[PDB]
């Protein structure tokens, strides 16, 4: 499963499916859900392995502000609900694993 | 001598071994065998051992392609029946078995079969390709049978009754296609298997008759004769099961179905007694409390007293909710006797009692749609008549009969209820898929109806069949007996039912569903000639079972 | 270890020839060599002296293993040896004789077993006592399916069982243990599908779920908790069947709908605004149901409570229905209403409550409002036939029904007390229209609904037949195994089931309840042990 072509310049990762170029220590510790496998054949996330696109269905939209020209678009939907996936429905197909850095006005975030 | 055409009961014919039959093989297998004891039922005089018996039969078809799986059996005292007999009063064995075969064709056809034995450790798949084994190639022409041995391969001292460990698995298929130079009618032949214990076979432990085990015995005992032509009920209502309907391209209904597991998919637990609520609104249209409609709805988990699921009550219905506005009644869904009762240790209203409608709308009290999914919904009822009290209190309930009917304006014809388009599916669960040419199976009784009282089954116009899923003996003996082991996952357990006329073959898989052989028809096989049932066994998924009907 | 041969057993080897050679006849086999459990039965301090307590005839089916190797075989030859295991104490006396009896002799009161050669018991050996029964056949062999003439083995009372010690204990259990002789073998293989005529036993109807699990009664579909008894006898025949293929009465066992079509409909009041409904119709119209003609498929048991004005009635069977009119009728819209269903007399003047079935007369008086109110003569009925109890208030008044408000009809047998033997009555939890929510838990104790009978169990005895599965006089015997403690129960062929609990009434709760298990046909003389944790 782990060759010198995966590691040299064919294998992708499974974050951002993009070119592996190096290692990264974490000398704290972390957790990974979302499309990552153990080694029983089994997921606790909610992606599939691959890298397609994401699509959802019944969320409510809704925009700040009165005027209607270069206005910031906001869209939600719960979590639970979405019944797309065979596997689960806490968010829909290819949701990123990150949580939502918030901002309001031209300011880019980080 | 003998000449050819007629056969001895201890004849076995021809011998044919592939690679596996050693003599390293049977003094290791007796040799180590003797830590269960001195061995049992050892005695090379006895009837019972020095006769083929009969075991099976299975057809040879002239479309059969090459690669296809004819017949499987893993390695068992469940081959011969008097093994069988004997295997519940002992706790043991060790010891391989001899299987014949006799082809009944002429000699004016073409074709040939193969067979093998496969190691304990290889799984049997779509990916096992049986001819890179050592095997043994079978005419159609031939008149003598043939006789294959499969001995004792295992990494054990010997076989528990309860827990044999790993076994081989002998594998006939097609080597090449069944040819009939005449052409015509007749398209396909007969094959017998008889069967007989090696002279290594024996038993060990003595044990109790009829002792309980860690494993799982057949599911043969459930599905008898007063099943289908008597007692016997939906999962859906109490009415006695009339025939059997097929369905095209499948369903999935998951209110009180049961897998070969022991699990449940989702809540109401398997028993016809009522449908209670404490939390849920009420309220009513029009500016006047007389005469009205009553409006109840609640979202899907404020079922905090259901034991097995929040998402909805114990015995609701799982149909869409039809929607409907005025004084013509829906066409027909589920109806039910029902009233109404207030909370904080209340009594029932005494002024409202009538019957309801059940389902499950989206975007209540508002533009109220059907949904075909569970998971971020809200159960809803709403009457059909009129009633002379509403009740407008947050804190209210239901209480509605769990035996229910269909409500029709015409009902002259209607249509079979549910549709598989209807039946509304819990996350988490798999599908039926017609696999072959078998189609997915529902059960058709009698219900009655709300515009007509005698639903009877005879004339004054047609009857109308409500269809549920799997009976309800079928569901009690699923809901406690786990069957992990008692049917590999790939395959069915397949019945025999006998008609006075014809016969047909009924399957039940991993997944709870019933297979019959019926194809592309959709025509009510009615149930009422049935005279018995006889099990058969585990018959692969692929195969095709029978539909002789007259 | 030594195994015993028969006196007759090289005569008896030799004419067996007829059938072939010997089948599984290997003396080193271990289902062959070691006693195994048979059966187990009572001796009393009330048994007179040449009293018979155990019999048994020869046959393979005295051993689980010779039970066994005979569905594969047509034939048998050979004897069989015996073991007698006293439980016992060191406090009591008595002793009793065991003798072979040849066919040809009768087995009843006159037979004086003492004068046999026997074997002597005493009432506190520890040892076992051995008796070898050969096999005296006026055949070659015996075939299965109609073996012929075959010795009995017969157990009686020598001297009779003293205590001196005085009260509590006066019974002992005796187990009897089998293994056959060197001399048995069986003949002719056949096919193990053939032939099913087995001793057809009514053991399988009652499992361990029934009652700790799935299982309803014949009143209500609702979930079995507890047992109470009932001193004195009662009296049920809507879904009670007994064990032949027989019933008295009405409505088949299922919960599905009761429907009827003709029948006269009225209402008080000379307004047509908040009445309640009354339809009466009398007994012995019910032409759609094949069965009996006295009522509908479904109709309630019970007789009528005479109640009036806007109180709801104490007890009875209400349920969620509506009328329909005839001639290919729909129901009326305005008319769906909680009906109070029964059985009175002298409709609609006076409705008193009544016994028996004939002479009596349906109806159905509404306990809640309607705003209509029809009067016309042809009308039916569509009630739901799962229901529940009406209550003024909440409370908890008491198990309903009573045994004397049952309505039976003429013909039917009544359960009555042998002994401290005492009929029980099933027990299911139930909801009201005076509290919807009736959990099992705090606030007052919850209603009880009564039935006779374990519904599952009607179902799988409709269908079979068990004429000689028992032998009338006795009982078909459980034992109930709880935590702390443990019960017997008994099952009549009338359709019934006791228990010995004696004069009392309070109720047993089966939540603790483990596993049940089959005894077997015992005398209805012995009482039912009722070892329980208080």
């Amino acid at each position: 499963l782990l060759t010198t072509p995966v590691l040299t310049g064919v294998g992708n990762d499974n974050r951002w499916n993009g070119q592996i170029v190096g290692l990264q220590p974490v000398p704290g510790g972390f957790s990974t859900c979302n499309r990552h496998w153990n080694l029983n054949g089994s997921t606790y996330g909610w992606s599939s392995p691959r890298f397609a696109d994401i699509d959802h269905r019944r969320g409510s939209a809704s925009y700040p502000g009165n005027n209607a020209t270069n206005v910031l678009q906001f869209w939600y939907a719960n979590a639970g609900s979405a019944i797309d996936n065979p596997i689960s429905q806490v968010a829909p197909d290819g949701f990123p694993d990150m949580s939502f850095v918030p901002f309001n006005g031209p300011g880019i975030p980080a | 001598s003998v000449p050819g055409t007629t056969t001895d009961g201890m004849d076995p014919g021809v011998v044919a071994t592939t690679s596996v039959v050693t003599a390293e093989n049977s003094s290791a297998s007796v040799a180590t065998a003797g830590i269960g004891g001195p061995p049992q039922q050892v005695d090379q005089q006895e009837t019972w051992r020095t006769n083929f018996y009969y075991n099976d039969v299975f057809t040879w078809s002239v479309a059969d392609a090459p690669g296809s799986i004819l017949y499987t059996v893993q390695h068992s005292p469940q081959n011969n029946p008097f093994t069988a007999v004997l295997s519940q009063m002992y706790a043991g064995w060790a010891g391989g078995m001899q299987f014949r075969f006799i082809v009944a064709g002429s000699g004016v056809f073409g074709g040939r079969l193969v067979a093998a034995v496969i190691p304990p450790g290889i799984e049997i798949g779509p990916g096992l390709e049986v001819r890179q084994f050592p095997h043994v190639v079978i005419d159609a022409r031939s008149l003598e049978p043939v006789t294959i041995t499969m001995p004792d391969l295992r990494p054990n001292m010997y076989h528990p009754t309860g827990d044999p460990g790993l076994v081989p698995t002998l594998v006939l298929s097609v080597y090449n296609n069944l040819i009939n130079p005449f052409g015509g009618s007749t398209s396909a032949i007969q094959v017998t298997v008889e069967t007989r214990p090696s002279e290594d076979f024996e038993f060990v432990m003595i044990r109790a008759p009829s002792s309980k085990t860690v494993d799982s015995i057949s599911p043969a005992g459930l599905l008898t004769t007063p099943v289908l032509t008597g007692v016997g009920n939906d999962n859906r209502w109490n009415g006695q099961i009339v025939g059997l309907q097929p369905v095209p391209g499948g369903f999935s209904t998951c209110n009180r179905h049961w897998n070969l597991n022991g699990s449940t998919y989702g809540w109401s637990s398997p028993r016809f007694a009522d449908i209670d609520h404490r939390r849920g609104s009420a309220s009513y249209p029009g500016n006047n409390a007389t005469n009205v409609l009553q409006f109840w709805y609640a979202n899907a988990g404020s079922a905090i007293d259901n034991p097995i699921s929040q998402v909805a009550p114990d015995g609701f219905p799982d149909m869409s909710f039809v929607p409907f506005n005025g004084p013509g009644i829906p066409a027909a869904g589920w109806v039910g006797f029902g009233a109404i009762w207030n909370s904080n240790s209340g009594a029932p209203n005494v002024t409202t009692v009538q019957a309801y409608e059940l389902g499950f709308a989206t975007g209540a009290p508002g533009n109220l749609q059907p949904t075909t999914n569970t998971s971020g919904s809200q159960t809803v009822a709403k009457s059909i008549y009129a009633v002379v009290t509403g009740t407008a209190q947050n804190p209210a309930g239901l209480f509605v009969m769990a035996s229910g009917v269909i409500s029709t304006p015409s009902a002259n014809a209607i249509t079979y209820t549910p549709q598989p388009d209807r039946i509304v599916t819990t996350p988490g669960t798999p599908a039926a898929a017609p696999v072959g040419k078998n189609t997915p199976i529902m059960f058709a009784s009698v219900v009655r109806r709300t515009g007509d009282v005698n639903a009877t089954a005879g004339s004054a116009n047609g009857t109308q069949y409500g269809t549920g899923s799997q009976p309800l003996p079928v569901t009690i003996g699923l809901s406690l007996n786990n069957y992990s082991s008692a049917l590999m996952p790939g395959q069915f357990f397949v019945w025999q039912l006998t008609f006075a006329s014809g016969f047909m073959e009924i399957g039940l898989s991993v997944d709870g569903y019933f297979y019959a052989g019926t194809g592309a028809s959709t025509t009510l096989i009615d149930l009422t000639e049935l005279i018995d049932v006889r099990p058969v066994g585990p018959r692969p998924s692929k195969s095709t079972l029978v539909f002789n009907l007259g």
